[PDB]
């Protein structure tokens, strides 16, 4: 397709409509209703061009650029003036009623109606009457509500509804009078209420977490980061402003998370700043606690460590990959533990083999939302891999896209394409222990334990291929919906089978893998998803270890009298008895950590470690993609006497200081030639980032925006005297303004957008080669493995039905998006949104036991008793009990045991 | 009535048409007589216009395609099946076809409605139907299709 | 706080059988709603919604969209008067000034007995009779202002 804009000819996509073409093209038009994420529906009117019939036209006609398409031999002039004062007059509009609000308003700074009122140049008001106003509605902890700012854009009704499914948002009222908000006061309830902050071009939806500590958008310190609070590895955009993390935006990957984040991702960074954290290396002697520096920390650990006779190292999930190869190196590799229970390990390397050895190409975050089948099995989604659960919504709908499709109805003119495809969707089949949130949008549901929803994913991978192991007992009901499963299943151009760890079941991830096998064998186009439970699960899982629980057997028995624990609170992956007995006889404890844990108390010496924020590192996405993070902040700019180092800075110091009695506080690139040298199969890891000497044009890249201020004030109360900058010597990032962040820059990493007239999350628009497509040079991250040319074989490991046994309860698991994740569940914002501890049961059982609503029922686990009030959940089967995992008390290891004497307290 | 006559329901008049009318009342907005508002109010929804293109002929109502038409074109429609194409295009002289219903309200002496031929003159409706202006008023100004 | 009564409920599903979609009942449950209670109370907007099987967002949208789902509570009889432009030129302004003069609210009001709520209503299609009112069913045309004291007597 070719368009004329201004005299100039410019090559486009046909399908597109004309403003995201000329936005890609780098010309600037006005916008308020359209986001590429969310189609064109004309509201704003904000964004007319003029279009003319030919080249030899010049009355033409004003046209809205969101709504025309950008077909061959189109004219369009975007400077006329009659487009120009007609924009200049929607803008007019919107600010007749808009309240005198930009000092005292969270988005000023970082508003798009600001910089759309400043981009159409109008800056006179001759409006003289009153304005309208609004009352506001409390929402929740995490959004703040305004509706004085609003004009009237209808994006987050279309984000919040059409997009991510919510249904507590709406649009009331009528004329001049619309309000956008709740029915009624209350907490938004969709898991990805947050992006409203960003979807908002206005500040109705402000972020209340950061609103609390608010600075503005040119006061803050940005560095690419990845969200730490789940397996999805979504790109973000950390911000700190005196020494304390600020905000979490969203970093656009075309690749992963492109426009939007999960709740969890967005207001869990809070344990960052807790101030129980260690921030010095303490040393305990008798009971005093001796505050260290560096160098004599490492000093005194390596003459202890040399002293013991076998040291082993306990590594975490949570902790970076250069930080588990620092302690692998420390300890050696056979000494060297996953700090992840035995069956937690066998889940996380089955879901491994499968994904880089089945055959079966394992989908990005935003390529799920192309596939046209999908059935999810065990996993609950939306509380353990939340942005999936999005991405699988907007799967679901691509069956009225493709409806809509046929009738030769563009791809963006979402209106037409959702009255087309009224209730018409995409097969989407879940099973769990309960109810999820996909049940909405789900063709079925199954409410069953896990060995009847392995039996299930069993039944139906023998119905689509007869080799697979065939399932006996299957009733004639549940045989009828298993035929169901299988037509929807073998007419899909792409199936998609999502499993993961978090079933704490091995045969549900043997029967994903077999339903994705025999559709594999069928010629379809199938894709398989492992949902993993933390950030750097699946890189944890393959560098390998022992198990948590040898270990334990190693400190237990003597064998070994010096363990150092890497950012692992041991009490989520075995019993907090046996942890705390061997943590006690072992004679030597040194905890690298960045939160304050229990087995502390235990420990020799801590090593106050960093967290995401004050650190680099890879971590490993749950599709295998290798993923870095840079550091945010130096903590001891604004603290002198903090001493807090990256993980693998801490033990590649302490292994230099227990070889060659010499402390070596090391460089990032140094340990990723490390890793790459002696593990191959994390090789890709090099091509994550580039190396610290990476340059654009001589320059490193800026983490902060050339407008930063209080340069010469910021420390003042501690010193008149300025400091010196702080020195990035790890990665490529300066921290500073003296440096590079054009959109125009041939890089991957963007700590944040902003381009000259582009303040708002809108800036993003200028550093991608299309508007909602990938970054202009490649989204950054790397796929570890290929696809591998040859599948496995099928399991034939068929469980048999469960059955209720007396005394015996099965603890179903049951995740929350906000208290599951450990470091999450920390922070102070969680506290209100976190859920009541409920045990669950079932109608039947607790008939049994004479149990009713809200009574306090005691249950022992591991000889510990607890007390818990009593949930009824319909949803359940009987002979199982619901429990909360991770939460306080609750390790997510309970998953799948069983427990004793459940009676009333 | 015409349901239990037979001309409304399940194979009307032999033929094999099966055709079921309804009666949607609503709620009293002005922006609902919108032919695609009108869509939206009949499919329960708040009726915002929609865009054109696609037309309600192929996707309308629900999605299906979709005729909407105002009272008195359907009123037209029964007497030009019952009498002929040019009949109806034999009883005005003018480019538009057939009779319309015209009045004068406001002011006027007899303000009402007349059924009248196109191409009838603003003036001789005034003063011959509703009999021109009230007494001791003087014509200033006239709006021909409502507000 | 608020319960359906059975025949609500089975109006509401009759009207469901009506349409492709039951979604479409909304604005006929809504009004059913308001002819039994008067007003859509708060409650009903959530037992519309479990009901018909949307959001409750979406039928608050409806009910605060169409101005005649009465949303706060009413008087006995809900005086509508024409406000439009042919009846501003048959004179509806003093039948607005001869209805507040009567019952001594302002538009939108209703009186300290709850006997009646005055509202302006757009047009009543009614034009070649006007000035128009509707009180709770009925149309009453070629209004003057003298016969307000006793048209609003006949509405105990
Ligand atoms: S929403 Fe934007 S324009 Fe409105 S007060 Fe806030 S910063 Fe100013
Ligand atoms: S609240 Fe924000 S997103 Fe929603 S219509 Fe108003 S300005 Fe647009
Ligand atoms: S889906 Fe996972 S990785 Fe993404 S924002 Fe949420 S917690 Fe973070
Ligand atoms: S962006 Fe096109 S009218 Fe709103
Ligand atoms: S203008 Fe009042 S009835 Fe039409
Ligand atoms: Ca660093």
């Amino acid at each position: 397709a070719t368009i004329h804009v201004d005299g100039k000819e410019y090559e486009v996509n046909g399908a597109d409509n004309l403003l995201e073409a000329c936005l890609s093209l780098g010309l600037d038009i006005p916008y308020f209703c359209w986001h590429p994420a969310l189609g064109s529906v004309g509201a704003c009117r904000q964004c007319a061009v003029k279009q003319y019939q030919n080249a030899e036209d010049t009355r033409g006609r004003l046209v809205m650029s969101c709504m025309t398409p950008a077909s061959d031999g189109t004219f369009i002039s975007i400077d006329d003036e009659e487009a120009k004062q007609f924009r200049e007059s929607v803008v007019e509009w919107l600010m007749t009623n808009h309240p005198h609000d930009c000092p005292v308003c969270e988005e000023g700074g970082n508003c798009h109606l600001q910089d759309m009122t400043v981009m159409t140049g109008h800056s006179f008001r001759r409006y003289r009457f009153t304005k309208r106003t609004h009352r506001n509605q409390d929402l929740g902890p995490f959004i703040s509500h305004e509706m004085n700012r609003c004009i009237a854009c209808y994006r987050c009704v279309r984000y919040y509804k059409d997009y991510a499914g919510g249904t507590d948002l709406g649009v009331y009222g009528a004329h001049d009078n619309v309000y956008f908000g709740r029915p009624e006061d209350g907490t938004l309830e969709s898991e990805f209420s947050g992006n409203l902050v960003e979807i908002c071009p206005t500040g109705v939806f402000t972020d209340k977490t950061h609103s609390e500590r608010y600075n503005r958008k040119w006061d803050m310190q940005f560095a690419p980061s990845i969200c730490q609070q789940c397996s999805i590895g979504c790109n973000i955009s950390p911000g700190e402003r005196y020494g304390e993390l600020r905000r979490i935006e969203n970093r656009y990957n075309g690749t992963v998370n492109h426009y939007f984040l999960c709740d969890r991702g967005r207001f869990g960074y809070g344990y960052v700043n807790l101030k129980d954290r260690p921030r010095q290396p303490v040393q305990r002697r008798g009971d005093d606690f001796i505050t260290l520096n560096a160098e004599q920390a490492m000093q005194g650990a390596a003459d202890i460590l040399r002293q013991s006779k076998k040291v082993i190292g306990i590594g975490s999930p949570r902790a970076s990959v250069e930080s588990n190869f620092a302690l692998r190196e420390l300890v050696g590799e056979e000494n060297f533990y996953t700090g992840i229970a035995h069956g937690e390990q066998e889940r996380l390397q089955l879901a491994l083999k499968v994904l880089r050895e089945g055959g079966i190409y394992t989908p990005a975050l935003r390529e799920i939302e192309s596939y046209d089948a999908v059935l999810v099995l065990g996993e609950d989604v939306t509380q353990t891999g939340a942005r999936v659960a999005l991405a699988v919504r907007q799967a679901v709908k691509g069956k009225a896209r493709e409806m809509a499709a046929a009738q030769k109805v563009a791809d963006w003119q979402i209106a037409a394409i959702l009255n087309i495809g009224q209730r018409a969707k995409h097969p989407l089949f879940v099973t769990n222990v309960d109810d999820t949130r996909l049940d909405d949008i789900a063709a079925w549901t199954y409410r069953a334990p896990v060995e009847d929803q392995a039996r299930l994913g069993f039944a139906i991978a023998h119905a689509l291929d007869n080799s697979a192991p065939a399932v006996d007992g299957i009733e004639p009901e549940l045989q009828s919906k298993i035929d169901v499963i299988v037509q929807a299943l073998a007419g899909a151009k792409k199936p998609l089978i999502i499993s993961g760890t978090n079933a704490g079941s091995l045969e549900v991830i043997q029967a994903a893998a077999n339903v994705a096998k025999a559709l594999k064998g069928r010629g379809a186009d199938v894709g398989i998803t492992m949902i993993a439970r933390s950030v750097n699960s699946m890189g944890l899982g393959i560098m390998g270890g022992g198990s948590l629980e040898e270990a334990l057997t190693e400190l237990e028995t003597g064998r070994a009298d010096a363990v150092v624990v890497l950012e692992n609170d041991l009490h989520r992956h075995a019993s907090a008895t046996r942890v705390n007995a061997a943590l006690a006889k072992a004679p030597l404890v040194m905890v690298v950590d960045h939160q304050r844990t229990a087995i502390m108390e235990n420990a020799h010496l801590v090593l106050s470690a960093a967290s995401f924020a004050e650190s680099d590192g890879t971590v490993i996405n749950n599709e295998g993609r290798a993923q870095r993070f840079f550091q945010v902040y130096d903590p001891a700019y604004y603290d002198s006497k903090t001493v807090m180092l990256e993980s693998w800075r801490w033990l590649h110091s302490l292994h230099s200081t227990l070889l060659s009695r010499e402390v070596d506080w090391t460089q990032l690139d140094h340990v990723i030639d490390a890793v790459v040298a002696k593990i191959p199969e994390l090789a890709g890891i090099k091509d994550a980032a580039p190396d610290a000497t990476f340059r654009i044009r001589g320059q490193k890249l800026a983490r902060e925006p050339h407008r930063y201020s209080g340069r010469t004030a910021m420390r003042a109360n501690i010193s008149v005297h300025e400091p010196r900058q702080p020195q990035d010597i790890d990665t490529m990032f300066t921290f500073s303004m003296e440096g590079n962040n054009q959109p125009t820059a041939h890089r991957s990493q963007v700590p944040f957008a902003w381009a000259p007239g582009w303040n708002s999350p809108q800036a993003w628009n200028k550093f991608q080669d299309e508007v909602g497509g990938k970054l202009r040079f490649g989204d950054p991250g790397v796929r570890l493995f290929e696809t591998s040319e040859n599948g496995l074989d099928y399991f034939t490991s068929v469980p048999a039905r469960f059955q209720p046994q007396d005394g015996k309860w099965r603890i179903a698991p049951y995740y929350h998006l906000f208290g599951s994740d450990e470091l999450s569940q920390r922070a102070p914002v969680f506290q209100s949104r976190m859920p009541q501890p409920y045990i669950k049961l079932n109608p039947a059982d607790a008939a049994k036991l004479g149990v009713n609503a809200g009574t306090r029922v005691s249950f022992s686990y591991d000889g510990n008793t607890v007390t818990l009030p009593v949930e009824i959940a319909e949803g359940l089967t009987a002979g199982q009990v619901g429990l909360p995992m991770g939460m306080s008390g609750i390790a997510p290891v309970l998953a799948g045991a069983h427990l004793e004497d459940l009676k009333e307290a | 009535e015409a349901t239990e006559a037979g001309l409304l329901g399940k194979n009307i008049m032999g033929t094999g048409f099966d055709f079921e009318l309804f009666v949607h009342t609503g709620a009293g907005r002005y922006i609902c007589g919108e032919e695609t508002a009108l869509i939206n109010s009949l499919e329960g929804r708040r009726a915002n216009p929609r865009s054109k293109p696609p037309f309600p002929a192929t996707s309308g109502a629900w999605g299906k395609p979709t005729c909407v038409n105002n009272v008195e074109t359907l009123c037209n429609v029964p007497a030009i099946l019952a009498n002929g194409v040019e009949w109806y295009q034999n009883i005005s002289k003018s480019k538009d076809a057939g009779t319309k219903l015209m009045g004068f309200s406001g002011r006027v002496k007899n303000p009402g409605l007349w059924e009248l031929p196109f191409g009838t003159t603003a003036r001789e409706i005034l003063e011959d139907y509703a009999g021109g202006m009230r007494d001791g008023l003087k014509f200033k100004a006239w709006q021909p299709g409502g507000a | 706080a608020f319960e359906l009564s059975a025949a609500e409920r089975e109006a509401i599903e009759h009207e469901m059988h009506h349409y492709e979609d039951p979604r479409a009942a909304s604005i006929e449950a809504l009004k059913i709603v308001q002819k039994q209670r008067g007003w859509v109370p708060d409650g009903a907007i959530h037992a519309i919604a479990d009901v018909l099987g949307i959001p409750a967002s979406d039928v608050e949208g409806v009910a605060t969209f169409y101005s005649q789902i009465f949303r706060q509570p009413v008087g006995r009889h809900v005086i509508r008067y024409c406000d439009s432009v042919v009846c501003h030129i048959n004179g509806y302004q003093g039948i607005q000034a001869a209805l507040e003069k009567k019952l001594n609210i302002k538009p939108g009001q209703t009186t300290f007995d709850g006997r009646f709520t005055l509202l302006p209503t757009c047009c009543l299609g009614n034009c070649d009779k006007g000035p128009n009112m509707m009180i709770d069913e009925d149309t009453h045309a070629h209004l003057t202002p003298e016969a307000i004291p006793e048209l609003l007597e006949r509405y105990k």
